[PDB]
């Protein structure tokens, strides 16, 4: 992994020591090269994972999340340089440093071989994430929403620490490979029930689960484009990746301790998909789409079947590329009309022909048009939850019907109709904006030709 | 014009599909599975020169 | 085998190449529509060659060239099935599309996105041949949802109009409600059997298959616009008339039936479903035809003609006659495409007027269009020895002489009568009587493209049924012995329908005021299903959302 | 007035249109059965 | 079916049951019955791949038909003569079914009268 | 694909009727068949020979990996990771192979269904018979283990089956 | 850069507040009326009539044509639900209940009629069809080893 | 000919509206008043709309209020409101309870059959 950590570290000396005008060209061109060498992580074997050292390994579940992570950094530089053109150079370089710092923690987070090393790097990510979202965030609106952290830390990160520490004193190790061969059944007990919640609540909030989701729409409204791209694409997946790993040592308690959460997710899919219909802000509509999609991932993880785990891994990767593409498309308008209201600008397909095409592809993959990996993931989750209980096809079916409605309602409102007469600043799309969309949807469509790489370690 | 169409958009595509089907798809098990031909009474088999027995004599209806 | 397998796939690859040359190359813009029309021209001839081989010796293929994905003990391949249903349908669909691609060159000449329109027409055709040739259920879904999108994109072709955008979203909403049934079948087969391939499904033949068949039937209820999910097919006439001819009347709507014709091996054993499909078809054929009488827009009437026929296909499925419904699909495509194409000539000549009330006196001003408008209308009702006769007549014979639901048997015949009433209303109001259109006369149909397109499908509406019925191999034990009245019940009700219709038309001439009858208002407003359901449901779902 | 005069005045009835071309149709038909009659007569 | 009114509107026991028929042993009134004969061997029908529902007593004609057509390609009007044979053979087959229906109908009435007069 | 081993992927002998044209009209398919052979079959066949001649010029070989059997989880001491790791990787390989066995027996069942046409319900009893046995064996081996399946869980399921099977045998006597 | 006072505020509880509110929303005081004061969260937003945009005259020269709104005009709370594409409330030719009753009668009646047909089927007067070789026992997939119950079909 | 019976989704036509028939000085002033406000707004917008030098967005203050009011957090509402907040409590934890027994019982029944062999899973290989 050092082959990736080190060159990612060397991006900070690169940014600081570059010509003042060539920071974006260097950082984007060299953050792109790092991603190219990240295709070496697909040296996967059928029986055994790819273990590099005592600290870091890479199995089929982390390989895509690592390649997605390093693919996103060059995209987040292209997305952000336009609205950072005003501000001075030293403040400009720090913004790039925070993004390079975030990648470095994320590549170590997905590959950490020990759970405390994962936990520490799992919380260290929030440090760059919060600086980006609050210092460069477009919103100074004053939320007082730190109570969502006070709720998170008190109810999430702290119990995860006490449980992980408790487990090591008992099992003797937190090496993931060791837990595969040393895990023991979790007997029913009021003490074990608290261990189960401690090991999962931290990840449920980040997904986020229904009921704990209200932080996500607020965070997306504040964050700059870079904050939302990393937040929707990856940081939501840290909870998903965390639950896939940690459910190994929670059996068989997951059989009966997962009923309350599945009922939140299954019913959560319908509630948030319906709320999308009535949304007035793009970023909130896209933010509520994420909660509706991640609700499948939570159900897939908790029913723990070989098909569901393949489904969750495809959804996590597919959702990441799609949602970040939608966030960028929403930002392209905001960089014009300078508002996040959906109704403000309409009929934009009359003035921006090619951009309307990108909107169409992004919407199609969000509503899950076969054979996109957006449906390969969703179909597998639907197949397995059917076995879990045939009734779930009712809730799964309705969520497909609503999902097509806000997917296309978003398309119809912003791209169809009569253009708003008074808006006269819809300049033609830049090559930066078209290249940025093409780098979300060309990889996303090409993955359909070889879908095995994203189907996880259960493949 | 039709000749330029036919050569580029029919003849060349069918060479590719024939090269592909004959030397890549048919060289793997069960790729192309065809329903066995209908064998009627009083027919001749190419492989074995066999002759199927004729049917019984019909009840000689008025026909 | 060599020729059958190779040329079965040149058709599919031949259609894609025009799509490929849009993304790359730059040899010929400006002349794209004729470039596309030739692809279908050639793809048809190449598609006949396998069809002749199938007729000669009943040869059938499965081609699984590519291995795409192996989900443990589930292997997904790009499998094409070139059997009875694929071989017959493809030439019919290509032949119908051939003329429409030529009728669109004229009907859509001024529109500057003509090249984009032809790209979408072709992209639908590609997703329809995928649907019919598919050999496994997953590949069937690509076509199933592929057509569903291409409806949205084409229905809302004029995206400035607010009704066009509403009609497009309505098409998606009803189909995706039906596609809940499709996934339910997909989940059931994988869970209880072990494949999405059709071969393994028929080999195992589950005895208890009530759940998967309800799911399959539900997909047909939404895709083919049966009762309960039918409002979208009328409202989907908002697109350009070539779209309504090629998609929402000739082909795409049959895919709902085509799904049940695929699964006859299972539905034949399951009586409990046969009743549902019979009942489901019985109501839709009556209801839509009942609504067809009082409509005033030529596109809308022909739209309900499609729904009423499609229900007759659904009844054929129920009475356990799957191979007839397939014949009805093929024969139905010819004359229903010709009707729309002819109604396209009227609308284009009268300066975008769809109301038959303002049409008339065209019987002499538009000879060619009028001749076809008669030939097509006669096929639908059941004129002996026309394309429509070879399919509709047998369907009525098999319904009358089979163990069936009494009410369903009766509704079919009543709807067949109604099929006569609104076959005339198009003729009487649009072709007969003194003219009623605005003063300035520009009625001109002297163009080779519109004529050649209409001429070709006119021949199909005459001889296509006779050729197809004779050539296709026998597949069931047809019933040819029955009481005389049941034998000619179809013709009598058709004749009795005409008599009542002509009398009604004449009463319209008489100078007597108009009197509102509840039966009349229920007919015109489509039973109030569109009004109640497109107001109560959107209101509740949108309003419940905030809570 | 223009709707009821000038050539628009004469419009056939429902039956008339249905029977459009019958006169040529019958002529071809009657001759047709003759050919099969005669051609069969010559064996 | 005018007969239907007889069953549902009219008396029930007299009219046959379309599903439970027949309800009398074959020879109760038919001394010396001749077993129906199948011309086509099981192997032949299987080799012809005839649809199962078409594997009935009239097969031998149907087999002959298809053989003609496959030979008569590309002419599709050639095999009319065979077509009639199979079609008529079904017509006779259908008639036998009608006789089976009436034989049930007559017996049911005959049973009704016999027991009624005795019950009187 | 040296050539699908006929034993593994069997196909019954082909019986095709000979051409017996009674009618006098020409048969287009016979004409097209010759035109196809000249226009398509040969120019393609020449290309494959040109490629094949050069392929045989440079010939290099690849081999099929052999894995020694190693002690199963039944011989591994509790918590002895190095023994469990050998046992666990081996079991995963066999779990993967046994999946491709079911597919092969599935591919047969699907080939027979198409080949036997309308008589398939009778002429595929052996193929359906074999498919049901492999499925039952697979179901008992590997069904219900879960997403975190392992050799230890496969062993526990087997040991549960044998106890219930063993107990049942007693009750009969 | 918009002022805080010109943004929605808490529910008005005194007429002076109401006068301030009505002015804030570009509305005459008489028209203005806030929602009932509960926790629903409408604040002081005007409670405009629940009518769809489809009602408004299409022939006026609106600022936003497709929406049929006027710049600065107060916007209905549920405006997005009432855009032309969505819920439509135009006056109907028939009474709402009458449409419901007729439709309920049509659908409900037919279902019972289909129930009746099932109870009393319709069929031709012919005996059940007969098949050779023990009803095609071997061709229906029966076990070759097990022997069926012999069946005999006699001429008639 | 019964009058039109209005409903929420069936508006009462203006032509049959009882009020519109009689417009007095009071009504006439109001409509003139409304037109006055409407007229003034049209003027403010049109100056910016027709201004040659404007290349931007004529920010509509009414729109901003609509978005702000819709996108509200916690500034309204009181926690222990029985008539409304409790009705919110039912609509939230209500459906989650219903689906609990809908899925708990079903998986109980299936497991019991599987524990008795009654359930048929002859080819159930993928889970
Ligand atoms: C996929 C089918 C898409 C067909 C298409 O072109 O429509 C796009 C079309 C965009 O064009 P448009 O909006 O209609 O109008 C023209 C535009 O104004 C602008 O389009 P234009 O015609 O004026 O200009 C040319 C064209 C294209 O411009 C280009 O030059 C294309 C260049 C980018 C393509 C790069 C692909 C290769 C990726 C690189 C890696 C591979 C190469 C490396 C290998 C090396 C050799 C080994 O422009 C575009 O289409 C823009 C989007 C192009 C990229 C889309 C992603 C592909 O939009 C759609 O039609 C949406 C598709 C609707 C669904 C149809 C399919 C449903 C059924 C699913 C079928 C599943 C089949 C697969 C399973 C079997
Ligand atoms: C985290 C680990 C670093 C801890 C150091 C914290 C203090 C650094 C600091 O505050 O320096 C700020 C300095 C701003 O000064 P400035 O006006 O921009 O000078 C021109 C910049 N080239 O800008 C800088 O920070 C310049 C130094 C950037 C650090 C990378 C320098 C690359 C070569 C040495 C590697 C040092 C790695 C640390
Ligand atoms: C506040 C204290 C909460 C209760 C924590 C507790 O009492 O843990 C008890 C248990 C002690 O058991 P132990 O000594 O480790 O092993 C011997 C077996 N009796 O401790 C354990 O064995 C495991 C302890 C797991 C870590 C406990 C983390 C404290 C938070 C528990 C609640 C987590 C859920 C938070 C709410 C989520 C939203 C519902
Ligand atoms: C869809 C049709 C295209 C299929 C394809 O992309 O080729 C794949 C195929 C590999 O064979 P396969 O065993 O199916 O590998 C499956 C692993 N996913 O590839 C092959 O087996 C043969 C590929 C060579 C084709 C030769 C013809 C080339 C024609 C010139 C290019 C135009
Ligand atoms: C089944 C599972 C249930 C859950 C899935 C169904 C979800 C239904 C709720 C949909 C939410 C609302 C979506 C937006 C609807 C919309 O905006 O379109 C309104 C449109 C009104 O316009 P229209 O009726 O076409 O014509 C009027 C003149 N232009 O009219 C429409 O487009 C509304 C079309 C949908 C109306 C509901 C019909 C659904 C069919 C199922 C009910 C029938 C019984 C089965
Ligand atoms: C192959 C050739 C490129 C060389 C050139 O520029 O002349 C290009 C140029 C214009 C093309 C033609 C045009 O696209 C349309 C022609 C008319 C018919 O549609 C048949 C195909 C048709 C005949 C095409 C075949 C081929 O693609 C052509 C002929
Ligand atoms: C069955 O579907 C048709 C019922 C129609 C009534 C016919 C009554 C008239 C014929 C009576 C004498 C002929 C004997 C069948």
């Amino acid at each position: 992994m050092l082959k990736y950590i080190i060159p990612t570290i060397m991006l900070m000396p690169l940014t600081w020591l570059s010509k003042n005008n060539m920071i974006w060209v260097n950082s984007t061109a060299h953050s792109l090269l790092i991603s190219f060498t990240s295709l070496l992580l697909m040296n996967q074997f059928g029986d055994n994972s790819l273990n590099f050292s005592l600290l870091f390994f890479s199995d089929s579940l982390s390989t895509p999340l690592l390649i997605l992570t390093m693919w996103l950094l060059p995209l987040m530089l292209m997305a952000s340089q336009h609205h950072l053109s005003k501000e001075n150079l030293t403040r400009k370089k720090l913004f790039i440093t925070m993004l390079i710092s975030l990648q470095l923690f994320l590549i170590m987070t997905f590959t950490a071989m020990e759970l405390i090393l994962f936990y520490i790097l799992f919380e260290a990510t929030l440090v760059p994430t919060l600086i980006i979202i609050t210092r460069w965030g477009n919103q100074t609106e004053r939320l007082n929403a730190g109570l969502y952290f006070l709720f998170y830390t008190l109810a999430g990160s702290l119990p995860l620490l006490v449980a992980l520490i408790y487990i090591q004193n008992t099992v003797g190790s937190l090496n993931f490979l060791m837990l595969q061969y040393w895990v023991q059944p979790v007997h029913n007990s009021w003490s074990n029930v608290f261990m189960w919640l401690a090991c999962m609540m931290a990840f449920m909030v980040k997904m986020p689960l229904y009921g704990l989701h209200l932080w996500l729409p607020k965070a997306h409204v504040e964050a700059p484009i870079a904050g939302s791209m990393v937040l929707a694409a990856v940081l939501l997946k840290l909870g998903g990746y965390g639950m896939l790993r940690i459910t190994l040592i929670l059996n068989p308690m997951t059989d009966f301790m997962a009923y309350p959460f599945i009922m939140l997710s299954l019913w959560g899919m319908i509630m948030t998909s319906s709320i999308c219909l009535r949304q007035t802000d793009l970023k909130s509509l896209i933010a509520y789409s994420s909660v509706s999609h991640m609700a499948l991932v939570i159900v897939a993880i908790l029913i723990q079947t070989p098909w569901s785990y393949m489904g969750a891994t495809a959804l996590m990767i597919a959702h990441g590329l799609t949602s970040s593409m939608l966030f960028c498309l929403a930002n392209s308008n905001y960089e014009r009309i300078h508002s996040r209201t959906m109704i403000l600008a309409r009929g934009l397909q009359t003035l921006l022909p090619l951009m309307a095409t990108w909107w169409l592809l992004a919407s199609l993959t969000n509503l899950a048009l076969p054979p996109t990996i957006n449906l390969i993931g969703e179909l597998f989750v639907v197949m397995s939850t059917f076995s879990w209980s045939n009734i779930t096809i009712i809730l799964m079916g309705v969520n497909m019907v609503i999902t097509a409605l806000y997917s296309l309602y978003m398309l119809i409102m912003t791209q169809r109709g009569k253009y708003t007469y008074h808006i006269n600043n819809i300049s033609p799309s830049f090559t930066r904006e078209n290249a940025l969309m093409s780098l979300h949807i060309l990889p996303l469509l090409l993955l359909t030709l070889n879908p095995k790489i994203i189907l996880g370690p259960l493949y | 014009r039709h000749s330029i169409f036919a050569f580029t958009h029919v003849l060349i595509p069918v060479w590719i599909i024939h090269y592909y089907l004959k030397y890549h798809v048919t060289t793997k098990p069960y790729t192309i599975v065809e329903k066995k031909p209908r064998i009627f009474p009083g027919d001749t088999i190419l492989e074995t020169g066999e002759v199927i027995p004729p049917m019984k004599e019909f009840p000689d209806q008025h026909h | 085998m060599n020729m059958f397998s190779s040329l079965s796939l040149v058709t599919l690859l031949l259609l894609t190449m025009p799509i490929m040359m849009m993304s790359f190359n730059t040899y010929k813009p400006s002349n794209y529509p004729l470039y596309v029309k030739t692809a279908i021209s050639y793809a048809f001839i190449t598609s006949m060659i396998p069809t002749m081989m199938f007729i000669h010796s009943g040869q059938e293929l499965i081609i699984s060239n590519w291995h795409w994905l192996t989900i443990q003990t589930l292997k997904l391949s790009l499998s094409f099935k070139m059997d009875y249903f694929s071989m017959m349908f493809i030439p019919v669909a290509l032949f119908v599309t051939w003329s429409i691609m030529e009728f669109s060159m004229w009907y859509m000449y001024s529109d500057p996105n003509i090249n984009k329109f032809f790209k979408y027409l072709l992209l639908f055709l590609i997703t329809m041949l995928i649907l019919v040739t598919a050999n496994n259920l997953f590949q069937l879904f690509i076509g199933w949802e592929g057509v569903g999108i291409m409806s949205f994109l084409l229905i809302g072709w004029w995206y400035g109009r607010a009704d066009a955008n509403t009609a497009a979203l309505q098409a998606i909403l009803y189909n995706r409600i039906g596609d809940i049934g499709f996934i339910l079948a997909m989940a059931w087969f994988l869970t209880n059997l072990n494949t999405w391939d059709l071969q393994q499904i028929f080999m195992l033949n589950p005895s208890d298959s009530n759940m998967p068949l309800i799911g399959l039937a539900l997909a047909a209820t939404g895709k083919s616009a049966q009762f309960g999910l039918h409002p979208w097919l009328p409202s989907a006439m908002e697109g350009p008339t070539p779209v309504s001819a090629l998609l929402h009347s000739s082909t795409m709507v049959v895919a709902g039936i085509f799904l049940l014709i695929r699964f006859y091996p299972l539905t034949e054993n399951n009586k409990y479903i046969q009743s549902i499909t019979l009942c489901l078809g019985a109501i839709t054929t009556l209801f839509t035809a009942m609504c067809a009488l009082t409509q005033n827009d030529i596109k809308k009437i022909i739209a309900f003609s499609t729904s009423s026929q499609l229900g007759l296909m659904m009844v054929t499925i129920g009475i356990n006659q799957p191979y007839l419904a397939f014949l009805h699909i093929c024969t139905h495509a010819f004359f229903k495409a010709m009707l729309f194409m002819c109604s396209g000539s009227i609308i284009h000549s009268l300066n975008d007027e769809q109301d038959i009330r303002k049409m008339g006196g065209l019987f002499k001003a538009m000879p060619f269009t009028t001749t076809a408008l008669i030939v097509g209308s006669l096929a639908l009702t059941g004129m002996p020895f026309l394309t429509g006769f070879y399919s509709k007549d047998l369907i009525i014979e098999a319904a009358n002489t089979s163990y069936t639901n009494a009410w369903a048997l009766l509704m079919t015949l009543i709807a067949t009568s109604f099929t006569a009433i609104y076959s005339t209303r198009i003729i009487f109001f649009a072709l007969l009587g003194q003219p009623r259109f605005p003063t300035l006369v520009n009625i001109n149909e002297n163009n080779p493209l519109l004529i050649n397109s209409i001429k070709r499908l006119l021949i199909g509406s005459l001889f296509a049924g006779y050729i197809i019925s004779n050539n296709i191999p026998p597949t069931t034990i047809p019933q040819m012995t029955m009481p005389y009245y049941l034998k000619t019940t179809a013709l009598i009700v058709t004749i009795l329908g005409f008599i009542l219709a002509l009398e009604i038309s004449n009463m319209t001439k008489n100078l007597k005021y108009h009197y509102p009858s509840n039966a009349f208002k229920f007919s015109t407003l489509l039973g109030y299903f569109p009004t109640i359901m497109h107001r109560l449901a959107p209101y509740m779902n949108l309003s419940m959302s905030q809570k | 007035a223009w709707r009821y005069m000038g050539g628009f005045a004469n419009n056939v009835s429902f039956v008339g249109a249905l029977l459009k071309g019958f006169k040529w149709g019958f002529a071809a038909f009657v001759v047709a059965i003759g050919a099969e009659y005669y051609l069969e007569s010559q064996k | 079916g005018a007969h239907l009114a007889r069953r549902y509107l009219g008396d029930a026991s007299v009219e046959p049951d379309p599903l439970r028929m027949p309800t009398f042993p074959p020879d109760y009134g038919f001394p010396e019955r001749k077993e129906r004969e199948m011309v086509a061997t099981q192997q032949e029908m299987n080799d012809a791949q005839l649809v199962l529902q078409q594997r009935d007593y009239c097969a031998h004609y149907l087999i002959r038909f298809l053989k003609c057509k496959r030979d008569s390609f590309p002419n599709f009007l050639a095999c009319k003569h065979e077509r009639h044979d199979w079609d008529y053979c079904e017509h006779l087959d259908y008639v036998k079914r009608m006789k089976e229906f009436e034989r049930e109908r007559r017996l049911l009435q005959r049973k009704k009268r016999r027991e009624q007069r005795e019950a009187d | 694909p040296d050539s699908w081993d006929k034993d593994v992927y069997p196909e019954p002998p082909r019986r095709t009727p000979a051409p017996s044209p009674q009618t006098s009209l020409p048969n287009p398919i016979t004409y097209l068949t010759k035109a196809f052979d000249l226009l398509v079959d040969r120019p393609v066949t020449l290309v494959r020979e040109f490629i094949e001649r050069q392929h045989a010029k440079n010939k290099y070989y690849y081999y099929h990996r052999e894995f020694r059997r190693v002690p199963d989880i039944t011989e591994c001491q509790e918590k002895d990771v190095l023994c469990m790791f050998e046992a666990e990787m081996q079991w995963r390989r066999d779990y993967k192979v046994d999946q491709e066995i079911v597919n092969i027996i599935q591919e047969r069942l699907k080939a027979c269904q198409q080949r036997e046409g309308e008589s398939h319900r009778q002429n595929c009893a052996k193929e359906l018979e074999q498919f049901t046995q492999v499925v039952k064996a697979y179901q008992d081996r590997y069904h219900d283990l879960g997403a975190h399946y392992s050799a230890r869980k496969c062993l526990a399921k087997q040991k549960q089956r044998m106890l219930a099977e063993r107990k049942a045998a007693k009750e009969a006597a | 850069h918009i002022t805080k006072d010109m943004l929605p505020g808490p529910y008005p509880k005194t007429p002076e507040e109401r006068a301030a509110a009505a002015k804030k929303y570009n509305m005459r005081v008489e028209d203005y009326e806030p929602y009932p004061d509960d926790g629903t969260g409408y604040g002081d937003y005007p409670k405009l009539p629940d009518r769809s945009q489809q009602e408004r005259d299409p022939w006026y020269d609106w600022d936003h044509p497709d929406l049929r709104l006027n710049w600065g005009e107060p916007m209905h709370w549920d405006l997005d639900m009432y855009i032309r594409n969505r819920v439509d409330t135009s006056p109907t030719p028939v009474n709402w209940n009458l449409m419901c009753k007729h439709l309920f009668g049509f659908v409900a009646f037919m279902l019972f009629m289909f129930w009746v047909g099932e109870t009393y089927p319709a069929y031709q007067p012919v005996g059940p069809k007969q098949y050779p070789y023990n009803n095609l026992y071997l061709e229906r997939g029966g076990d070759p080893n097990k022997e069926p119950e012999p069946v005999v079909h006699y001429e008639i | 000919f019964p009058k039109y019976e209005a409903s929420r989704l069936s508006s009462l036509p203006t032509t049959l509206d009882p009020a519109e028939y009689d417009i007095s000085s009071e009504t006439r002033k109001a409509q003139a008043e409304r037109l006055a406000i409407r007229s003034r707004l049209k003027r403010e917008y049109q100056l910016q709309y027709y201004d040659p030098s404007r290349r931007g967005v004529i920010e509509d203050p009414a729109l901003v209020r609509w978005t702000y009011a819709r996108s509200a957090n916690i500034y309204p509402n009181f926690r222990p409101n029985t008539k409304t907040s409790l009705l919110g409590a039912l609509f939230g934890i209500g459906p989650l309870v219903f689906w609990y027994y809908v899925f708990k019982t079903d998986r109980d029944r299936k497991e019991k059959l599987i524990q008795e062999g009654k359930l048929d899973r002859t080819f159930n290989i993928s889970y």
